[PDB]
């Protein structure tokens, strides 16, 4: 609580190309399950996580349809915001979707999310309410009279408060196992010269699930700049990060890390050790 | 299950 | 508009002189999606190298993990070299082993 599912789609226009590349993906509570992308030998939705195999084959010919459609939404959606701009179909230009529901610790819809982006900026965005829209351009407010002119806005918020949550429960039971999972970091300190007589330790955790960590160096007291790294997937499902520190030569021995990671029964306490 | 858009932009 | 990618060079399991390896090539934070990653071995292109589709973040810019095997030997130099729209070079950065 917060459980989560969104589904982000993305349409990239290709100057002479008859239409777009397309990509559907889907996520529930921040883990990609499905995906579809439109550039595949056969384009359909796939699985992104075992429990989705649970699902049968009239599933997933009912939502690689829907990406056919969305996939023409798009293509239109890209022409008609040519025009507002005034652009060519000379340069490639970018549509992006954010959607989905988040569900509170009581389990009933929290918030609802249905946002655009163009060419990677906020366009419009459906408000909480549900009801009404933000619209970040005088561009956005040319689709906006229109998406109020059409009544837009109930039937996406029919989809947020159904399907949304419908089948956000129903991923939920289906993945419990695998989405409860958590792999624990496995630390390390390491020692590297700097300068003379000051030298760099740096605080490594390697292997943990979900990305979610926090390293802290602790002088004796608390802390004064650490450098860190953006977390960084492995390749293989965790994750990496690390947070170094400058330190004088000899007087290391005082100078702590912690790792909080929530798969961690304990937070990890390490120092610098040859 | 994903969403279907309505009125294009 | 254009968001300039960030890179982050680095294996997936500690370096050890000859121990195969992968090493990843952690390209974010940029847009449009279409982008172009080259890993490089003492300044020549890694040939097979792998790439993971494609995932935007919920700021919009996109995201891949460029990556290949590969031995890291106390003296081979490893590199990736980021070509993108958003800048008018491709961006080269090292890997470290300390980092």
């Amino acid at each position: 609580g917060p459980h989560s599912m969104r589904y982000f789609e993305t349409a990239v226009s290709r100057p002479g190309l008859e239409e777009p590349r397309y990509i559907s993906v889907g996520y529930v509570d921040n883990k990609e399950f499905v995906r579809f992308d439109s550039d595949a030998e056969n384009p359909r939705y796939e699985p992104r996580a075992p429990w989705m195999e649970q699902e049968g084959p009239e599933y997933w010919e009912r939502e690689t349809q829907k990406a056919k459609g969305q996939e023409q939404w798009f293509r239109v959606s890209l022409r008609n915001l040519l025009g507002y701009y005034n652009q060519s179909a000379g340069g490639s230009h970018t549509l992006q979707q954010m959607s989905g529901c988040d569900l509170g610790s009581d389990w009933r819809l929290l918030r609802g999310y249905l946002q655009f982006a163009y060419e990677g900026r906020d366009y419009i965005a459906l408000n909480e309410d549900l009801k009404t829209w933000t619209a970040a351009d005088m561009a956005a407010q040319i689709t906006r009279r229109k998406w109020e002119q059409s009544g837009a806005a109930e039937h996406y918020k029919a989809y947020l408060e159904g399907e949304c949550v419908e089948w956000l429960h129903r991923y939920l039971k289906n993945g419990n196992a695998t989405l409860l999972r958590t792999d624990s970091p496995k630390a390390h300190v390491t020692h590297h010269p700097r300068s003379k007589g000051e030298v760099t330790l740096r605080c490594w955790a390697l292997g943990f699930y979900p990305a979610d960590i926090t390293l802290t160096w602790q002088l004796n007291g608390e802390e004064q700049d650490m450098e860190l790294v953006e977390t960084r997937p492995a390749g293989d499902g965790t994750f990496q990060k690390w947070a170094s520190v400058v330190v004088p030569l000899g007087k290391e021995q005082n100078y702590t890390c912690r790792v909080y990671h929530e798969g961690l029964p304990e937070p990890l306490t390490l120092r610098w050790e040859p | 299950k994903a969403p279907y858009n309505f009125a294009t932009m | 508009i254009q968001k300039t990618p960030q890179i982050q060079v680095y294996s997936r399991h500690p370096p050890e002189n000859g121990k195969p390896n992968i090493l990843n090539c952690y390209v974010t934070q940029f847009h449009p999606p279409h982008i172009e990653i080259q890993m490089l071995k003492n300044g020549k292109k890694i040939p097979k190298v792998e790439m993971s589709d494609m995932s935007f973040s919920k700021d919009w810019s996109f995201y891949i993990l460029a990556h290949t095997e590969f031995t890291p030997t106390e003296t081979d130099t490893y590199a990736c070299r980021v070509k993108h729209d958003s800048m008018a070079e491709p961006k080269t950065v090292y890997w470290d082993r300390d980092m």
